[PDB]
């Protein structure tokens, strides 16, 4: 939430979408059609592995200790146990509640980045012949066929071709 | 129309799932996973573990040879179970320093005894007793000797023994503390007794107290119970002049993964690497909630009843 | 100070704002105004306010525990409550410091963030009849009222009714 | 003009405050809230808990009924402040593990004494001592009884108590430790006593130590104090024959929220949820350099004594 | 990698830069060049070190502590010992951890968004006399000297004087 | 051509170095330290730090006088060092609680040795043991006074010591457990002893224990080691009737920063603020992972044996 592109100037998510987490969707001069990208989606389940696979594996294997639930009441060491033990509580607790807090924060932050990623790179392509609409899309002024976005979606977009009809298109 | 359009956008679910944040407290995410788990089986699991029922015993009685406990001579564990319906059937005894004694035979993890040759000359042997029958008639434990006078006189015992192996020794030994003034001098014509057990670095000296109990299974008598560790190239030496419970052998000492534990669940034969007190518990999260003692490689106790993670983004639905 | 709009190319703050914590300053054909958005500030109150009452809610409720203070010297015993009492309070104070280093940099951060989306939400909104000056400011380059702001302020400003205008007094 | 202009900017303050953040040490922001409790009032509030203010007296003297004690029979606390200016005016007496009787005595939260009948034949009652006067003459203390021989002779007192109820019950008890041989034989006829306290599963056996001590408001005897438990199910026997300071009943054993605190400041009608040796804190803030020793709901103590978190953004003025 | 500077759409990094971090390198009609910038590296330096020698300050002195190596077996008070130890072991180990594992992250974003300021930076001082190729280089459409190039990078470009002639380069 | 260009990037290096992030366990960077010390010099620095190297004696030895340790006398140490070749060769003795008064005097810091006027009449003073050789004769401890009957009897010793100065000393005193009951009769005409030492606020009272003892260095008696502290304004008596090793003065004690640490290795004249029993290690990292036995400004004992922090951006080489 931080660089305001989920929840920001994106109203809505798709809940029609199941081929990936982010993707597109276009409306054409032929009709209209959608789509997902697999780099992005790659990109952030890999980095959610990694994270995720990271914190759960295992540390600590104990065999002997001390005892921890009493029949009598004795005294001194008894009370010193007993302190140990809901000290030895008392701090891991707090370590479980704030790497939990920390890392939802950062899949959050980072899950929202990738989409403000794709959005600028997409951006980037369509040089001078788009216009950013400001709700998600882009309005591009020349006439593109189901090839022409194919273009814009695997990254060989040639912009120079459609530069003069685009710029007579959108200027005047 | 001479133009085009593309939008960009993400997926969303139906149903999410709230999770906590740094600033949020509740906070729709499409997918979360759980981390503490708070569940057990209820049964406890007998691999890979080498996990001993200690149905009817505890340890201290197995280690003394109670007649009800003969099973478990020469025990190898990795884990004892002792369970709440145990109770005593011989000579009542008393330990001081009984948490002690237990912990130390509980992280050892054998009950081997190996018996040695005392010469005890002027005495009589194998003592017996009403109230620690071993099947027909009377008797006692099967790791102690209970020395009296032998016709009428009860001489000076002193007796070593050399450590020239290359392992710790434990001895048990014990003192009788008798109910009246006259069973004393019965037993052991001197008025007092006294049992010294030395090591070239230590010593303990114990001196009976003559007095009445309550009646436990017809006696007022007692047994304090003691031990002693010798190690390599040691020496012990015991002495004595009544009162004397002295022992028959010594256990072997080993260091390893051993303990103790203290639940009423039933034994199954299926796999689980952690043990609790109610069964054992699968080991793929990194914390939980069920019991703050465990053994194995088990996770760690937290006070949260549930803690999500969330592995996707956020959920904005339509 | 990651966005770089707090501290960065906005250069000083506005010490005459008393209203919210964002807001507009306008120079206009007709004088000079000033207002606030509600809606930033709300969001950073919000956050703020979770975070505070997130930390500052209570947990612990001790009665009985051991001696901390003692008149004699005695042996293992005592060095052992000294010991459990030194390692508590090291592990604790560790954890106090960590708690608000962290949360005062994400704080910052995010206070920086409301003001860079403020920022690009604004330059969304108008598409083409403005050019961003550099220095926080927009020239909007068709002749607006008072109630012309006010429409960008609320957002709903019609871009289309003034592009021909600003089009041609910004390119030619 | 047929251009206009719309600027963007945040708001500042003119002082702001220094706050500590991950890259930097000392940054300045528009605001910012203290988070360390560093003063307190100085007065112990008696709200909600039950505050007992133990003047002149300690726990242990209120348990065994020092004569200037006696306000303090069946005290109920739920924190026992003890101060300084305590002291003791009565038979100079010594407590083995004194720690743990005052531990096991301050978390319970009861002086509730129940007297019983115990029956002491062949023997002289309810002892006393001119360095203990109750009054205008001699006394002791109300929870014990001080036997002696009772004409001639001092027989073997052996005695007997059962536990019927379905609570714990408290016996204190003690061992006379006289000053010469002389005054042992015209007390208790035997030349050396001996004390044995026996449940069925522990017992206790105390032997007098003849000697001189340093003079303590005019007596060099001594009392050594020890107690029991008997748990519902159990039974308690006495058994002796000469320096045996017996009791008189017992006290009821409950557990819950109880302790105890030594402090020096008055005690006044507020209201407050933790307590601190230097007098009640609020607990608005999590953490706290006050005292490390708190009793109730109380902020946890650190060795920083300031930490301010920034609740606004950062200060860039003109 | 939450701004997608560096490794994003900067392809690689430039081994021939030894006077700073950060820098140019202009490809103009009288040969090329290359230089630095002093204020990005000189932030990204301020703020690491201020970070390091942050950490790096000792807290801790001990003088007398309990016994942590026995030579025989004595039961409760050993146990009791040997937990203590073990706990604070596990606890410090875990903290040791999480605060490399924190602070690498924010050390690799921070040096990201510093990239990305100055570019944006760059980006908004030739107002609309560049256009971005997409790979981390403008295209200026003016014709500039070496002395064009060094008054974009000490800060004083003045985007006026060429508006004319980019605008009809561009544009026609 | 009638445009330019201008390009904008960052460095990078041929090699760069593998950290751990929060997504990612392995990425490259330009630059990384090291935080975690793992390595050790060898030797022990005696600056700035006062290091006592007790070469062939303990601390307890060389506190009661052992005669090869008698350049101990007097020693002041910041941190004392006790190697594996020590061994004792006088009077084989027995110390109950034997690590509280090795901590006790550890952390004191000091071995001054007060002497003080002590009157024993009716016995005879300075016993030897031809175990304990000081020179070419007989010998004992240079601290204790053995003494024994004076030609036929052996009276009632009883004698005090009042405490006059502002701060509290240090008595070290024994009992004597003899072999036979030969020896008893013929040493102390009693045939049972006893030692009492009493302060006006606690008491000690020992009895020996006869009995035989495994041989060392040609004897099978043995002697138990006790100790008293007496406060400012307090008083000692000490009572006994046999079977007493008497003190011949007091340790002043003190209180600061002193420990004591087991180490074989040698000294040299560097300087370090941190040492641990491989020798003195740098501090100038937060974390170590040489040993959890430290003592002085020392780095934190953690699991990990390489920790690094990544100081510089990412590397994307060519
Ligand atoms: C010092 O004081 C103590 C305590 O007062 C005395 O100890 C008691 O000693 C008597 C022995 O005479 C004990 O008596 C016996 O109890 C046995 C167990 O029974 C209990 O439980 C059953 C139910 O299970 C009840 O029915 C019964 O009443 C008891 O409460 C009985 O089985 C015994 O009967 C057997 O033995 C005696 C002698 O062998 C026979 O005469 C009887 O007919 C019967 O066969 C007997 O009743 C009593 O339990 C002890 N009490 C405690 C609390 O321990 C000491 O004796 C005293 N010492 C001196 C020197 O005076
Ligand atoms: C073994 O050794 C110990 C220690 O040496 C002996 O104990 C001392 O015993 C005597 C008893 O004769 C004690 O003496 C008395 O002290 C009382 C308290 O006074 C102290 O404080 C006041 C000021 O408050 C001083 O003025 C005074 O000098 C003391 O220092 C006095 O009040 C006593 O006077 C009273 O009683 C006696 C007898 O009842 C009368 O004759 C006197 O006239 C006077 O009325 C008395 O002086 C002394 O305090 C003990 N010392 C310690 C350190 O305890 C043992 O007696 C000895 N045992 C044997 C068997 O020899
Ligand atoms: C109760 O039981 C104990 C244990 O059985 C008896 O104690 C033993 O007592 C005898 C004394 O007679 C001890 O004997 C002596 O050992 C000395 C040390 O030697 C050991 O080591 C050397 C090698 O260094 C070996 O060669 C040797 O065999 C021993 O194993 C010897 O130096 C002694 O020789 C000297 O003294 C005696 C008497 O002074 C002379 O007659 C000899 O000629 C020689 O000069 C002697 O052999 C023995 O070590 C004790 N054992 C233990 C384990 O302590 C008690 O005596 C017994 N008590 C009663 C009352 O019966
Ligand atoms: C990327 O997508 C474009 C979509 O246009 C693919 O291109 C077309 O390729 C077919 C196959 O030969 C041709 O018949 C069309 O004329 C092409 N159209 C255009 C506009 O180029 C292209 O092959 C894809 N490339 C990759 C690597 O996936
Ligand atoms: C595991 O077993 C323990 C002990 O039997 C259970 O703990 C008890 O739970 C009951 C019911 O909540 C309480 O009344 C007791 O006071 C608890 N005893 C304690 C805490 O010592 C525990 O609930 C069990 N857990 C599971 C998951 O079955
Ligand atoms: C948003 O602000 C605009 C400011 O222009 C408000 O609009 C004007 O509304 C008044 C009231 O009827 C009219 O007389 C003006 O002609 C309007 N001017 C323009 C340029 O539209 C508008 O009402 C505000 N909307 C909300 C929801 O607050
Ligand atoms: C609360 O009370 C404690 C104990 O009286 C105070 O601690 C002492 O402070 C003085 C002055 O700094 C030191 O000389 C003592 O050594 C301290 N005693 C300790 C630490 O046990 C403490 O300062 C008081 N706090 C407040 C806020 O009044
Ligand atoms: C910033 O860089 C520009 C580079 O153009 C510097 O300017 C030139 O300054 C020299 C020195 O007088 C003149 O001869 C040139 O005619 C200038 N060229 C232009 C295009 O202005 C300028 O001095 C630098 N300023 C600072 C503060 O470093
Ligand atoms: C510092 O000294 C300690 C103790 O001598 C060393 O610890 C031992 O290391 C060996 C070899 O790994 C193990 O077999 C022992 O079990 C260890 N003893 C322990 C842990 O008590 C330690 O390796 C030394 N460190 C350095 C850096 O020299
Ligand atoms: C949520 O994640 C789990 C594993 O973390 C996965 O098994 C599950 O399929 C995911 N949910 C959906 C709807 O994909
Ligand atoms: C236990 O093991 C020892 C040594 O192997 C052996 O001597 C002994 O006989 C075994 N116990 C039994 C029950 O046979
Ligand atoms: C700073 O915050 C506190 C509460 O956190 C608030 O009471 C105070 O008014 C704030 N300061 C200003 C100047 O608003
Ligand atoms: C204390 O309480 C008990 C039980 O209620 C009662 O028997 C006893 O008399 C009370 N004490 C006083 C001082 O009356
Ligand atoms: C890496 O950093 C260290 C200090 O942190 C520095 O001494 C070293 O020169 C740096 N490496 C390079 C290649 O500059
Ligand atoms: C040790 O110090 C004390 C007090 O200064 C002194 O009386 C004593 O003689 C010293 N010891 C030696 C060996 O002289």
């Amino acid at each position: 939430g931080l660089f305001g592109a989920i929840a920001g100037f994106i109203e809505n998510g798709w809940e029609g979408m199941i081929d990936g987490w982010y993707g597109f969707r276009h409306q054409n001069s032929e009709g209209t059609g959608q789509a997902a990208d697999l780099k992005s989606t790659q990109a952030a389940i890999d980095q959610i592995n990694g994270k995720l696979n990271r914190v759960i594996e295992k540390t600590n294997e104990k065999f002997h200790q001390i005892e921890k639930e009493f029949s009598e009441v004795e005294g001194r060491i008894q009370d010193l146990e007993k302190y140990v033990e809901d000290t030895k509580i008392d701090l891991w607790s707090y370590n479980a509640e704030l790497l939990v807090a920390l890392e939802n924060q950062h899949t959050i932050d980072l899950t929202d980045s990738e989409m403000n990623k794709l959005f600028e790179k997409t951006r980037r392509q369509l040089r001078e012949n788009a216009e950013e609409m400001g709700n998600g899309c882009f309005k591009i002024y020349h006439k593109c066929d189901n090839a022409c976005i194919e273009s814009i979606r695997n990254g060989t977009y040639d912009h120079d071709v459609y530069r003069d009809e685009a710029l007579n298109n959108r200027f005047q | 129309n001479s133009t085009a359009t593309l939008c960009l956008g993400h997926h969303a679910v139906p149903n999410g799932t709230l999770v906590k944040t740094i600033t949020d407290d509740q906070i729709e995410v499409t997918n979360a996973t759980e981390l503490v788990q708070s569940s057990s089986t209820g049964k406890i699991c007998n691999n890979p573990h080498r996990i001993l029922d200690g149905i009817d015993c505890t340890l201290i009685d197995a280690l003394l040879g109670d007649p009800h406990c003969d099973v478990f001579q020469n025990e190898t564990w990795d884990l004892f179970v002792e369970r709440s319906k145990a109770f005593s059937n011989c000579y009542p005894y008393d330990v001081p320093d009984y948490a002690s004694l237990r912990s130390l035979v509980a992280s050892s993890g054998t009950l081997e005894f190996i018996t040695e040759g005392f010469t005890w000359t002027g005495v009589t042997q194998n003592g017996g007793s009403n109230a620690c029958k071993r099947g027909p008639g009377s008797g006692f434990f099967s790791r102690l000797n209970w020395l009296t006078k032998s016709g009428s006189t009860y001489p000076v015992l002193n007796v070593t023994m050399p450590n020239n192996d290359n392992f710790d020794k434990l001895y048990i030994w014990g003192i009788h503390h008798p109910s009246t003034n006259q069973e004393q001098t019965s037993l052991y014509v001197q008025a007092s007794g006294r049992v010294t057990v030395s090591t070239r670095r230590s010593q303990q000296t114990i001196i009976p107290n003559i007095g009445s109990r309550p009646w436990v299974r017809g006696l007022s008598s007692r047994i304090s119970i003691y031990w002693t560790i010798v190690k390599p190239g040691d020496v012990l030496v015991i002495n004595s002049n009544g009162n004397l419970i002295a022992p028959r052998g010594y256990f072997k000492m080993r260091t390893g993964k051993s303990s103790i534990m203290r639940s009423d669940a039933p034994i199954d034969t299926c796999i689980s690497e952690c043990i609790t007190p109610n069964g054992s518990i699968p080991n793929d999260k990194p914390f939980q909630n069920v019991n703050k003692i465990t053994y194995g490689a088990c996770p760690k106790y937290v006070k949260q009843n549930t803690l999500k993670l969330a592995t996707g983004m956020r959920n904005v639905p339509e």
